């Protein structure tokens, strides 16, 4: 059978996109909410 | 097509979120930000009075 | 025709197991009853008719059970 | 575009890193003949 | 005291004064995703429904090509 | 060529250009289209606070939150219906699930090692309690694996398998007359009422995919 | 004794730049980071300890949950 | 014509689980029976009239327990 | 060649076990009733009918249990 | 005999499966019998008289059940 | 090739016993609904529809085991 | 004629199968027991052979069928 | 080669009646939720996540069934 | 050749269901004892006793279902 | 020879049956939980780590029904 | 011949319905634990060594599955 075909990006998926959560993705909503906080305590 | 009802079978699923949960989010949303864009704006006006003490 | 008169002689035995059905729900209809009588004693005759309903509603369907047994027995 | 940030990954995520190499490998010694019934 | 009465006193006065600057009249095929559907006055079930109507499309074609 | 991977780069591609579509050029603001997701957000920085709660808290943060949105857009190709699903491809799943079982064993090694033994229990014991309930407990070890991918696999393929099943009953219920439409309307919207729950499973199938991930690493790092 | 007296306009200016000066909530977040930079400076110590939870939220805004 | 008229005292054994669950049937109408008049002392006169009297009222399931045994049997 | 007309007496009767569903199913929301408005006889008038609904939409599944015992008859 | 008669003895392991709900009913009017002397001791020795008829009526479907395992031996 | 049609017609009544399940499973939940309402009949339409939310799911169980008697009955 | 001699095998199988009744139900008498003494410990010593009495007449369903079924070896 | 297949289709039958567990397992449920919504009805919004992974857990495990069974199907 | 131990091998499971009764009743002993101990955590001492003497006899029957099913051991 | 090829799997198909001791096993447990929180809100965090020590040991332990299917059907 | 392995197929894979209980007794002693402990939060240092002091006693014989399927297939 082809077990290994779609694993060989399959988890190989997961590392990339981490990354663009990790590091890209995720964290530009925080820096939105402390500019909330910095037009909340001024 | 024998498979003709696969595609038939959202003809109100997708009816139901466009009739019945339409406003169930979009109308629930709204208000979230109106919450935010008046709360800094009210808080602002506050530094408008606490500018005025000196 | 040989053994297809046993199997309407077991399968008509296997069909009075689904007369427990029939004999579990006319007890909790009584299991029921007399717990409510004993913390309201005066208040009696507004369950008692439907009671009759609740084991007619259990009744009905273990006489919708038995009988496919001698369905086309004969 | 977006911000890059120096976020923690490696230093923290370092099993995960090693464990994707480590069922990888465990295909090599179950798709290498064994999948031709 | 004196320190929150002077921590505004830059960035309530150096920003912007207008909201000017509209910015949509930045049309290169970057920013025409949003100024049809993401713009905040319609808002229905509709940027959602246009995704679908596609992958049925795109799901539909790939046995057409394999073997219908 | 690759006759599989026709839309795993797809399932990237709605959260590369997430910011898109719902980061309306950087406001504060934050409207409708983007407001849900911060509202998906806060809603896996709620439940990992209050079952880890420690120090040590926000760091595995980011994995946790990539395995929800990874799994929770599995329900695309669950309602998309001329697709051979991949969640339905249960190899992967259950591959993606052996790592993260060994890997808060060995994320367990060099930070706590010859203590990790302390699975046996977690309140007192007697001598002839702990020697025959240890193999008890490591059977809820070593099928912990097993127990969490295949979860999602089942419940979810069962969204084309459970409904295309019905397409081959109720097309054959057509061509039989056009005075067969009797007994109400069977062929219908009850297999849509059939549809939309799998639909619904296939959200909290990924909110419990976050849930359960986020209790075994709090005593694979807690003491 | 009169130290402060030429603080007469300071905070007059930005009277003046309320009145009809006051775009809060039409303007953009990466404009304040070219007015303060500071904001981003706790960002890049609250990722690396791994601080998510900005506290002095709550009290305001809602958890915006399914909670 | 040995091998399968014979198989009506094979399925006659599985009629015994008809609905001879009395404990989750007979059994639970006197359970409740000592459950409420320990709760009144003073009101146990009015429920055997309810509760054995309803226990063949139950039991009229119970009639047909193996009534289907016996009948293919001798 | 007797066979497949033989399956047809024990492929119905082992099909009716599941009517005992309703069986011990239909009485327990009146055994949710009678003790229920033990505690409260007052509100009975508005939520005995919406039992009825809860007596009719399991007895639905006291019926497909024998649905399939009667496509014997075809 | 010896594929006709010789069949009868897995008729029999059938028929000793019924008591499954006999060990409830001499168990459960035991087990309301203890909670009902809880909040009430002084309704001891009349009700525990009035308890093991339940322990002897429960018992009937027990004891009437494995009678058709005994059919076959003796 | 007779023994197969009589093997997808012993197995509809063999599938059928998961029935029962759903047939006190929309019960129990009904169970909890009148007694439910009377101790506050304040709350009687704030508990009735989500408990059919709540009935829903178990009917699918028993809407699970129609279709493979039907797939084993149709062929 | 050891085709009945393995009918007698396997009818060993479903003979002393029937302890479930005795199995729960010599436990439910416990679980009423030890909930009773919980709430009140001033029938320590009067229904304690009350449940003794429940624990031998439990046992009714639990050594019956056995004199033949563990009695099928030798005869 | 139907004298094998035809198990196949009698184990696909007798596999999937593991799940009438998945129907009351997802029962007790509801049934245990709105004694939480009278007894505390301002606890609806933080009870509500706890059995809606409460069942996820439950009735996919019962579906672990037909997960076996459409193998002995397909 | 071919029956030899025929029948031994499938008999063994299918009276090994028994544990049912012993796995449960292994746990309604403790599961009353800690809600009981709940309502008052001054008798877990004299019950310390009382698990002794309810849980050896409720696995009584649990002996009693594997010497059964070890009629091929020995 | 290989007619016995199809007692591989009836004996694995039937292997799921043992699935309800997950099937109930985790639905009571989160039936005890989400009214154990209903009676006071403010221990919602300390039996929700008791409750997934108590989940897992549960439907795993009703999971290992898979395995017997698994290694025969392969 | 071949027909020893298949009769050790089917009992070995029908002792999996013998863990049934085994599943469903992990769950009233884990809810009693999260019931009892719920009204009692000091409770939780001296019963929870009491709440799993119900597997070693318990499980120990309770989990004999494939200790008695696969035991005679060496």
């Amino acid at each position: 059978f082809y077990f290994m075909n779609q694993l060989t990006y399959g988890f190989l998926l997961m590392i990339t996109l981490l990354i663009l959560f990790s590091q890209f993705f995720l964290p530009m909503i925080l820096r939105l909410y402390v500019s909330r906080l910095f037009i909340s305590k001024l | 097509n024998d498979e003709s009802i696969l595609l038939l079978t959202f003809l109100g699923f997708t009816g139901l979120v466009a009739k019945y949960l339409a406003p169930a989010y979009k109308d629930f949303a709204d208000a979230r930000m109106k919450k935010v864009s008046d709360v800094l704006n009210a808080s602002r006006n506050k530094h408008v009075e606490a500018v005025k003490d000196r | 025709m040989q053994l297809v008169l046993a199997a309407k002689y077991i399968g008509a035995g296997i069909s009075t197991i689904g007369l427990l059905g029939a004999g579990i729900g006319i007890a909790i209809v009584f299991a029921a009853l007399i717990n409510g009588v004993s913390r309201n004693p005066s208040i009696k005759d507004t369950v008692f008719p439907m009671a009759i309903l609740g084991f007619a509603l259990s009744e009905a369907t273990g006489l919708f059970c038995l009988m496919v047994s001698f369905l086309l027995l004969f | 575009m977006l911000k890059r940030f120096p976020t923690p990954i490696l230093k923290v995520y370092w099993p995960f890193f090693v464990a994707g190499a480590a069922v990888y490998y465990g295909m090599s010694k179950a798709a290498d003949l064994s999948s031709n019934t | 005291p004196n320190a929150k009465r002077i921590a505004n006193v830059v960035h309530f006065y150096k920003s912007l004064p207008q909201g000017p600057a509209p910015a949509i009249k930045a049309n290169t095929r970057l920013a025409r995703y949003k100024a049809k559907y993401f713009d905040g006055d319609n808002a229905s079930g509709k940027p959602l429904w246009h995704f679908a109507l596609g992958i049925i499309a795109f799901g539909y074609s790939m046995e057409y090509y394999f073997h219908l | 060529l690759t006759t599989f991977s026709l839309y795993t780069i797809i399932v990237l591609l709605v959260i590369t250009s997430l910011y898109t579509l719902t980061n309306n050029n950087n406001k504060i603001i934050g409207s409708r289209w983007l407001i849900s997701q911060e509202a998906i957000y806060d809603t896996i920085m709620n439940m990992t606070k209050g079952q880890i709660g420690g120090k040590n808290w926000g760091l595995y943060f980011p994995m946790i939150f990539t395995l929800f949105m990874f799994i929770f857009i599995a329900n695309l190709i669950s309602m998309i219906p001329y697709s051979f699903a991949l969640s339905a491809h249960l190899v992967f799943i259950i591959s993606l699930s052996i790592v993260i079982w060994l890997g808060n064993t060995i994320l367990g090694l060099y930070k706590h090692g010859w203590v990790f033994f302390s699975l046996f229990v977690p309140a007192g014991t007697p001598l002839p309690l702990v020697p025959l309930l240890v193999i008890i407990e490591t059977l809820s070890y070593f099928a912990r694996a097993i127990s969490l991918g295949l979860r999602l696999g089942s419940n979810i393929l069962a969204g084309h398998l459970l409904m295309v099943i019905l397409a081959g009953l109720t097309f054959n219920f057509m061509l039989i007359n056009l005075f067969t439409l009797v007994f109400g309307f069977v062929p219908l919207a009850m297999i849509l009422a059939i549809m939309m729950l799998e639909f619904a499973i296939g959200i909290i199938q990924g909110y419990v995919w976050a849930i359960l991930t986020a209790s075994y690493l709090k005593d694979a790092v807690y003491l | 004794e009169s130290l402060v007296s030429k603080e007469l306009k300071d905070l007059q200016s930005t009277l003046d730049n309320i009145q009809s000066a006051r775009p809060f909530d039409e303007l953009t977040v990466d404009d304040l980071t070219k007015i303060k930079p500071e904001i981003d400076a706790k960002v890049e110590e609250m990722v690396k300890k791994g601080k998510w939870d900005v506290p002095g939220y709550k009290d305001r805004f809602g958890n915006l949950n399914v909670m």
